[PDB]
């Protein structure tokens, strides 16, 4: 998986590929990896896919209840703590590797969370099999306080690097732009590969398969 | 189950006519790294007992706190805490021996070898050993780890059996202990020059000596 | 030893124009020994269909479990569960055994009764949802099914065109797997009729 | 990791590199390994990043609750809480922590807590993979009651060498100065320290 | 008449043990007041040291719960300390779990929910205290929130608690009716404290020395209580104008 | 400390009355008036913000609570008891429903879960019943708009319109005359404001009234619950 | 301590009665009447709602008739909340039995289970009993059509026709007078409504004050169908039988 | 009425009568006092000699907590011992975690919260003791007194039991006549006098004086019992002042 995030001038840009795999087989070519935590906080997810889905959902649910009780928007630090403390408790067995990004009362914040419960707070991060390919792009071209369309391009360029150079990553590029004034959930942002066109029609004609018996029941 | 990390080496000891002597170097090794050069491994309890500890230093510090806490607890509702109902070497030992064997039996041992040296109410010399397995024994000379192999042979030449204890003076016994500490410094790769020594005598009481050093070192035969 | 390939078997599902299709083989074995050729892997709870491959004791246990849950659902909600909702129920249920899982490969198929939208889905053994429009595959010949489906499939097929596509996908994939086959079933599901067909295939 | 805490005349200074590794990959090159458990009690972290963060967060909680009830805790008290966690959970943890703090009564103090969970109060302390390479240098060059500028130089030179030889250490040298005057954060970049 | 001994309903739909816990609130015979500035929240309370043998430095009903939150209690000291220790524990746990300082109102609601449990569960008695929480919240600004034995809680522009609360309340009500604003329009907390003391003097009709008062002040990022000499400086300024 | 109250504090009297439930209902009677009205394209719920002091900020005290995005609640009786029911209702909507099915519960089932909690306080050891009656308004895809009442017993009933608390007998009669099955949401808000004016003594404006709706989606969906602003109420009071 | 406030809900009186059971039965005597009538080709359940305003939404309302599975239903008399606790327990027991044996639970086994739960609250725990009496209408392939009742004591019995709740004395006499063994469902529908029409404390019996249901095997291919009657359908059957 | 039959029940006043009844058991007990001095504290107690068969100096009433805190109490003696046992557990757990010995204010709240807890439930009885305690910590000397309700404050001087009014009057004179402070050796002498003067309320039976003290200079900040010559010197001073 290639997931990444950057802190730009007005806020946060998150990025992800769309390839889900089993063994060496691609099960889903357009799989969504950018998860909703709260209205101002999203989370990209890599690692064991089930663990990624359920861990974000549980912390999203608990933050919703937290936010209803306090009456104010949740913070990224609390999303970061709740994820961190849970992953630590389970000593790495919950194989979730997250890029957590959001915009608070205190401004924009970006985190990377590891399966063992360590977190780094950074202006740019990358995770998954494609993190090196994506990090190469950030080390080449990142600078602090970027404009929005520039930051979008850099993250898109970093996910692409993962898509093409890493066999674990592929499909489309999803972005999520988060600032004080808006949330832009772009799915897909880019379609870097056209779906391969088939030259023949291999579908069989009616009555080609051999049937033994039949039953019809109405509903 | 653990493994020892920061470790202390030999604790050596012997009986003499009026009391007991105990000694141990001031090193906390971290494998081959001679990490901590100021570690005290003789820990006095009252004015009649010294507990010498080798092995894991974190577990030694734990035992040190248990003994400190034992003194506090014995004082509670005890008007004779500094007299007839003070802590005895035999009481302090039996406690530690109970703890050590309990911990080995839960498969979570205190990774140490301990020698309790002291003098009892009636003037009797107390000297007994206990380790991580709960194994206990007493002898006119006692030594842990490396010292068992090198110190005991030398110290046993002074006190070979029980009947030699009244014949041995404090000067003869202290010389033997300091001599043995030199021999261990030549030959133990996880030892140090700097050590502490403690005499517990039935007449003169507890004498605790810090910052001693191995001296009179023969190296001149090396140049050839 | 590997629980997912003791008993063997396969399930495939596809979408079409105002219809879905789900199909499975009939084999149950103990590795090399074929035992039963009447072990169906597709069940239904109202209008929602569930195929399950993998360890056969878990296939049976989960069927019994989802019948239980969907029955109580209907009593309380006063309506039959929909495919979208049932998919989430399967995922939850599998993930609650995260560190002692059911060794299964479930596949949901059905038509949402209100919207009329065809729906399929698949899961790993701990409940991660594969949420694809085209097709879902599962079992010991999953690789074989992936290849068959990717080259045969196209969108918006009429029910009897789709029947030929899913059937040929199943049959040719099963014939390249030692632990699949021994017969096959295909359900063609429309908004208010369901056609169940047993297929003639080689019995080795 | 290369970390150290050094007492001096006006108080104490903590120092650290900024490298975090996953095998050969530098996962974070600008890491902040100096963390605050109280106003003027800080620690240096080495070992598992997850373990040291989890510990440091628990200590921060304990000292906040201590402060609520009993006022400012001593540096010794902070070290004891770190020790208690590290010793009692020795089988499940990989943490080597240096605790450093400034009282007005006691002035600067440094406590080191190695893998075992033992505590050692020292004039200065070094720890982490890169510390092996500077035992010789630090022992020869350390003096007691140094000035602030001397202690900043002593730490800068020491960690410069630790970084030079240890692949596991690198990046910037961060420092945190603890005196009566307050808390000062210092940073030193490769172009400065490499030419020393 | 056991419907008066435990927390169950009387025929009228009343909880007499809750009502009697409210009466325990005034047993100390101390009046407290709280007001809000622009940048600050001030809480003042009467201090009475009747015994000459008492160490007057230890006689306090104001508590530093967290660095940002302060709490004044109207009620007996054992129940006050019970409530203080819990609020401190709760504020520490919150910061650990959620990574930011517990807001004033969230603590108030939490303590109120605990108070509610004692009104519904029979084995627990209500605490005989009213808790006034104060802070300068980083989202809501200067804040006053109050809790009672019923488990009720609400935010306040200003408030007063004690035997002579109604007199203090009406005094404050009349001032805000003039100014037509929710706060004391003042830059420095020193002048907001002076206002708080002045309006208590007017309402209660008693003069105060430095040892008759106890003051707490919340600013952004810290709550602190004033010393006797800090209050004396405050009393001098009031007298000089 | 042993919680020795392992026995019921609500028991049947010789007449077949459950005393503590009746007494809890008496507490609900003493509480401030609240009401609910169901239109064709929405539901409205409303109550008076009875301010305990003018120094108190009544905006902080919310009598009308969001339970899920499409379900709202209001009450009459003891506020602290209501608050803990809202907390539990919100939580049970996640634990026993959203984390299982991936969607919010329908109005009737969430109501049923709240009713269950209230029933348990009516039979469990060492507790009194809750001293509130709730009015829960909501929408869901398969049942549409709905309005429910929940009493201290745990009993619940669905309503076209109703009122609870202080002036409920008079308010229910007023609603019976005005209600029909062809009301639009604006017509129901208009009737709610008329009905609520009868039971209110003092000031009658957007600052002393709390009023929310379950209506159209406000921009996966948008939430159908909306709390009307102080200004939005006052606008409709001029066309009153 | 706490002993002072304990009502002691699980004791005998000097006469050998359980106080709380007796008082719960008194509570149930004031609840709206429910009637069950078993015919050769089906079972009828009829029940009277209580208090009712013009503003009660009837079509989405369920206070009397509940569904336990596809074969078994209950009519309730007493505290509705208490009944719903027990109903959800019964609904689970039916599904546990289905999961274990792969066969639908026999009616008597379900009834005994619920009745055993009620019994437990009278013998231990120190809690009040459930203030509920059920009429169980069900079918299985051993005994066919079955009617039972249970009450707060945990005692249960089988019936050809039975009433619970208010005016059972009057209701049971009227049923005993007009019931016959060869009777059919359409006739039993008419008997159920006529009995309520006479025993009701209201001025007249109308569609809005009734809940009604039938369990018929009367379906295509000999399968059991539960029919919970809608408001409009209860109004039609009231005109058909000639009550309105 | 019936509000006084059960602990933790509020009367219509807002009072917990069971606690106020515990106070009566405290008032019934022997006189015990505490005096805060320059660098420490002094504790003293009246021990009634019921019979000639009581062994002198053996039935010790004052109890030590940790090594730096002294506790004395009036009322039901076993209830006092129960509280000190808990105090010792609290001090032990504090030192185990935080290393430093428990501060006196910290220790005071530990007893306070525990005593207060025994006024929250009808399943427990309140403590039938007022407890005077204190010692020397990092912030200097502290003297406390803790009542059955859980109430405690800091004191310059403290007194409880049957002779408390007599003692309180004497303590109030010392506070007025020594604003600059009292020395530790002075406080021991004064403690002896105050117990002897407060013995007029228990004058039927003769008594035995017991004194203890923590002082930064005289005991190195550790709790010790006053014994031998220093005790006899304090008794002689007390005997001279009554005559
Ligand atoms: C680069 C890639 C594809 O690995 C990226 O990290 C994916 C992130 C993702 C997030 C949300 C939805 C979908 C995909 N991850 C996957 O596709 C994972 C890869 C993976 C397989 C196996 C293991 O084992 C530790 C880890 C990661 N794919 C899955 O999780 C698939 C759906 N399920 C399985 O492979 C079944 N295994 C069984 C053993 O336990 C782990 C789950
Ligand atoms: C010299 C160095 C850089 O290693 C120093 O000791 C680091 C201290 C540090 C780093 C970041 C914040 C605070 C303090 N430690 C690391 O960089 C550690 C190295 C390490 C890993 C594992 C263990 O023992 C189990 C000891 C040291 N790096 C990490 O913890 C990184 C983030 N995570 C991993 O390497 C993942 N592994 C997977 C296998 O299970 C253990 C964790
Ligand atoms: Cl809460
Ligand atoms: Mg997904
Ligand atoms: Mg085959
Ligand atoms: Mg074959
Ligand atoms: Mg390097
Ligand atoms: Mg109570």
């Amino acid at each position: 998986t290639t997931i990444a995030g950057v802190v730009y001038k007005d806020g946060i840009v998150l990025g992800a590929d769309t390839r889900a795999t089993e063994g060496m087989v691609v099960a889903d070519k357009n799989c969504s990896k950018i998860h909703f935590i709260s209205p101002n906080i999203y989370c990209c997810g890599a690692g064991t896919a089930a663990d990624t889905d359920m861990t974000t959902q549980l912390i999203s649910s608990n933050l919703e209840l937290h936010s209803l009780s306090t009456g104010r928007l949740p913070r990224v630090v609390t999303a970061n703590r709740m994820l961190k403390q849970m992953l630590f408790r389970y000593q790495g067995y919950i194989g979730a590797a997250l890029v957590l990004g959001g915009v608070d009362v205190t401004g924009p914040h970006l985190y990377s969370i590891y399966p063992h419960g360590s977190t780094d707070k950074l202006p740019y991060v990358t995770m998954g099999s494609g993190s090196l390919a994506a990090m190469a792009v950030f080390e080449d071209k990142f600078r602090p306080d970027m404009e929005e369309e520039e930051a979008k391009n850099l993250v898109s360029e970093a996910i692409a690097a993962g898509i093409f150079n890493d066999l674990g990553s592929g499909g489309n590029i999803d972005l999520c732009v988060i600032s004080k004034n808006k949330l832009d959930f772009l799915r897909p942002y880019t379609v870097p590969n056209k779906k391969g066109t088939r030259l023949g029609r291999y579908r069989c004609e009616k009555g080609t398969t051999a049937v033994l018996t039949e039953k019809i029941t109405p509903l | 189950t653990q493994q020892p990390i920061v470790t202390g080496t030999s604790v050596i000891s012997m009986k003499y006519d009026n009391g007991v002597i105990i000694a141990a170097d001031n090193l906390g090794s971290y494998g081959s790294l001679l990490r901590f050069n100021g570690v005290e491994r003789l820990i006095p309890v009252g004015d009649n007992t010294v507990v010498g500890i080798s092995g894991d230093i974190s577990d030694m510090q734990h035992i040190e706190r248990l003994l400190k806490d034992l003194v506090t607890e014995n004082a509670y509702d005890n008007p004779l805490a500094d007299a007839e109902e003070a802590l005895e070497p035999s009481y302090i030992f039996e406690y530690l021996a109970t703890v050590m064997y309990q911990r080995r039996s839960k498969m979570n041992p205190l990774w140490n070898a301990i020698i309790v040296a002291g003098v009892q109410s009636n003037g009797d010399q107390f000297l007994r050993y206990v380790n991580l397995l709960g194994v206990t024994y007493s002898s006119p000379t006692l030594a842990t780890g490396f010292g068992a192999h090198m110190a005991n042979p030398l110290l046993r030449k002074v006190v070979d059996r029980e009947s030699d204890i009244p014949k041995t003076t404090v000067q003869v016994a202290e010389e033997a202990i300091v001599n043995a500490m030199r021999v261990l410094y030549y030959r133990d790769a996880r030892s140090s020059r700097n050590f502490s020594l403690a005499i517990i005598d039935k007449n003169t009481g507890l004498t605790f000596k810090k910052n001693l050093q191995v001296e009179n070192m023969k190296w001149d035969f090396a140049k050839d | 030893s590997d629980p997912s390939s003791i008993n063997g078997g396969i399930v495939v599902a596809m979408t079409g124009k105002d219809c879905v299709a789900i199909a499975c083989d009939l084999r149950l074995g103990s590795q090399s020994l074929g035992v039963s050729n009447k072990f169906e892997k597709i069940f239904h709870y109202g209008h929602v269909f569930l195929g399950i491959t993998g360890l056969a004791t878990d296939v049976t246990t989960l069927n019994e479990m989802f019948r239980y849950k969907t029955n109580l659902y209907k009593l309380k909600e006063e309506r039959a569960i929909e495919p979208e909702t049932f998919t989430q129920l399967v995922s939850s249920s599998l993930y609650e055994r995260r560190f002692g899982p059911y060794f299964v490969g479930p596949v949901v198929a059905g038509i949402n009764s209100k919207s009329g939208k065809p729906f399929i889905a698949g899961f790993d053994l701990i409940g991660c949802i594969d949420e694809a429009k085209d097709f879902i595959v599962s079992g010991t010949a999953s690789d074989q099914l992936f290849g068959m489906c990717e080259s045969l499939y196209e969108p918006n097929l009429e029910p009897e065109d789709l029947f030929e596509t899913i059937s040929q996908a199943l049959l040719n994939a099963a014939d390249r797997d030692a632990l699949s086959g021994w017969g096959a079933v295909v359900y063609i599901i429309k908004k208010d009729e369901v056609v169940k067909r047993y297929l003639k295939m080689r019995q080795d | 990791t290369s970390i150290m805490a050094v007492t001096f005349k006006d108080g104490v200074i903590l120092g650290a590199d900024s490298r975090t590794t996953t095998g050969a990959y530098i996962a974070n090159r600008v890491t902040d390994k100096l963390t605050r458990v109280h106003d003027k009690i800080w620690c240096c972290r080495s070992g598992s990043a997850a373990d040291t963060q989890a510990i440091a967060d628990i200590v921060q909680y304990h000292l906040e609750l201590y402060t609520s009830q009993y006022g400012t805790p001593s540096t010794e008290t902070a070290a004891s809480v770190f020790k208690e966690l590290c010793y009692e959970n020795k089988d499940n943890l990989t943490a080597g922590i240096i605790v450093a703090g400034y009282d007005d009564k006691n002035k600067g103090e440094v406590y080191t807590i190695p893998l075992g969970g033992s505590v050692h109060k020292l004039p200065y302390a070094i720890a982490g993979s890169g510390s092996t390479f500077i035992y010789g240098y630090c022992d020869k060059n350390f003096r007691e009651n140094m000035s602030k500028e001397e202690t900043v130089d002593f730490i800068k030179h020491s960690l410069s060498q630790a970084i030079k030889w240890d692949g596991s250490s690198g990046g910037v040298i961060r420092m945190v100065v603890l005196t009566a005057a307050g808390v000062e954060r210092l940073i030193f970049y490769p172009d400065e320290y490499e030419q020393l | 008449g056991y419907d008066r001994h435990i927390t169950i309903f009387s025929p009228e739909g009343r909880l007499y043990q809750v009502e009697y816990a409210f009466k325990a609130t005034n047993q100390t015979n101390i009046n407290s007041l709280a007001v809000r500035g622009k940048d600050c929240t001030v809480v003042i309370s009467q201090k009475k040291v009747p015994d000459k043998l008492l160490d007057p430095t230890t006689v306090s009903y104001i508590f530093c719960i967290s660095r940002t939150i302060g709490m004044v209690v109207n009620g007996p000291i054992p129940d006050a300390r019970n409530a203080a220790l819990r609020a401190k524990a709760e504020a520490a746990e919150f910061r650990y779990k959620y990574g930011y300082d517990m807001p004033c109102d969230v603590l108030a609601k939490r303590m109120a929910n605990l108070s509610q449990i004692y009104t519904q569960r029979a084995y627990m008695r209500p605490l005989g205290v009213i808790l006034t929480f104060v802070s300068v919240d980083e989202e809501l600004g200067p804040s006053i929130y109050k809790t009672d034995p019923a488990g009720y809680y609400v935010g306040y522009k200003a408030t007063a608690t004690g035997p002579k609360q109604q007199e203090i309340t009406t005094n404050l009500e009349n001032h805000f009716k003039k100014s037509k604003i929710d706060h004391i329009n003042e830059e420095s907390w020193e002048k907001v404290v002076e206002f708080a003391i002045t309006h208590m003097i007017d309402a209660l009709g008693t003069e105060f020395s430095k040892n008759d008062l106890e003051v707490g002040v919340a600013t952004k990022d810290k709550f602190f209580t004033l010393s006797a000499e800090n209050i004396e400086e405050r009393l001098v300024a009031i007298a000089e104008q | 400390m042993t919680d020795r109250y392992s026995f019921s504090l609500t028991t049947f009297s010789p007449s077949g009355k459950l005393g503590q439930i009746d007494y809890a209902l008496t507490a609900v009677k003493q509480g401030v008036t609240s009401l609910g009205i169901k239109a064709t394209n929405g539901v409205v719920i409303a109550t008076e913000k009875k301010s305990s002091s003018p120094l108190a900020m009544s905006e902080t005290l919310s009598k009308v609570s969001l339970l899920t995005p499409d379900i709202g609640a209001v009450y009459s009786g003891m506020g602290p008891d209501y608050r803990v029911l809202v907390d539990k209702s919100r939580k049970v909507a996640h634990t026993s429903y959203k984390r299982i099915y991936g969607e919010y519960p329908p109005t009737k089932l969430l109501v049923s879960e709240v009713a269950k909690i209230m029933q348990e306080a009516t039979q469990s050891g060492g507790v009194r019943p809750f001293g509130v009656s709730l009015l829960i308004a909501g929408h869901d895809e398969f049942n549409g708009f709905s309005l429910y009442q929940v009493d201290p017993s745990g009993s619940y009933f669905p309503w076209k319109a109703t009122a609870i608390g202080k002036g409920s007998v008079a308010a229910k009669t007023f609603l019976e005359k005005r209600w029909n099955d062809e009301l639009e949401l604006e017509d129901a808000i208009h009737i709610a404001l008329l009905t609520l004016k009868e039971s209110v003594e003092g000031e009658f404006n957007g600052d002393t009234i709390e009023l929310a709706i379950i209506g159209d989606e406000n921009p996966d969906k948008g939430p159908r619950f909306r709390k009307l602003t102080s200004q939005e109420i006052n606008d409709r009071l001029e066309a009153l | 301590g706490s002993r002072r406030y304990d009502s002691r809900t699980t004791i005998f009186s000097p006469e050998g009665r359980l106080y709380q059971v007796e008082y719960a039965l008194e509570s149930i005597s004031h609840a709206g009447t429910a009637i069950g009538i078993m015919a050769s080709d089906g079972i009828v359940l009829a029940a009277e709602r209580k208090v009712t305003s013009t503003l009660l939404e009837q079509d989405t309302s369920t206070e009397k008739l509940y569904k336990l599975n596809d074969k078994i239903a209950v009519a309730v008399a007493g505290l509705t909340a208490d009944a719903e606790i027990l109903i959800n327990t019964a609904r689970i027991h039916a599904q546990n039995y289905l999961k274990t044996y792969n066969e639908d639970i026999p009616v008597e086994i379900l009834v005994r289970r619920l009745s055993d739960i009620k019994q437990g609250y009278t013998q231990h725990g120190g809690l009040r009993p459930f203030g509920v009496s059920f009429i169980y209408a069900g079918y299985d392939d051993r005994y066919g059509y079955q009617l039972y009742t249970s009450n707060p004591s945990g005692n249960y019995t089988g019936w050809k026709a039975i009433s619970v709740g208010a005016n059972t004395s009057a209701a049971q006499t009227l049923l005993q007078m007009d019931y016959k063994d060869d009777m059919k469902v359409d006739d039993a529908i008419e008997l159920a409504l006529k009995t309520l029409s006479k025993t009701t404390d209201s001025s007249a019996l109308t569609y809005d004050r009734l809940e009604f249901a039938t369990i018929r095997k009367g379906a295509n291919d000999g399968e059991v169908y539960q029919k919970i009657f809608k408001p409009q359908e209860i109004k039609d059957i009231l005109v058909k039988t000639g009550i309105t | 009425t019936g509000y006084d039959l059960s602990n933790s029940v509020f009367s219509p006043d807002g009072r917990n009568f069971q606690v106020e009844y515990a106070v009566k058991a405290v008032e019934n007990g022997t006189t015990s006092i505490g005096i805060k001095c320059n660098d420490g504290v002094v504790f003293a107690v009246e021990k009634l000699i019921t019979s000639k068969l009581l062994v002198p100096q053996k039935n010790v009433k004052i109890q030590v907590v940790d090594r730096h805190i002294g506790c004395v109490y009036s009322g039901l003696i076993p209830d006092g011992r129960h509280l000190v046992n808990r105090g010792r557990e609290e001090a032990a757990s504090f030192k185990k975690l935080y290393k430093t010995p428990i501060p006196i204010p910290a220790f005071a709240d530990r007893l306070g919260q525990y005593v207060q807890a025994h006024t929250l439930y009808n399943s427990v009885r309140p403590f039938g003791v007022s407890t005077i305690f204190g010692g020397v910590d990092k912030n200097g000397a502290h003297l406390y007194m803790l009542e059955p309700s859980g109430s405690y404050w800091g004191y310059k001087g403290a007194a409880t039991g049957k002779g408390r009014q007599s003692a309180k009057a004497e303590l109030e004179k010392l506070v007025d006549h020594h604003p600059e402070g009292l020395s530790a050796r002075e406080a021991v002498k004064q403690a002896a006098k105050i117990i002897y003067l407060a013995h007029e309320d228990n004058k039927e039976k003769d008594f035995e004086l017991e004194i203890s003290w923590c002082s930064l200079s005289e005991t190195n900040g550790l709790h010790k019992f006053v014994k031998g010559d220093l005790l006899q010197e304090a008794i002689d001073f007390a005997q001279k002042e009554i005559n």
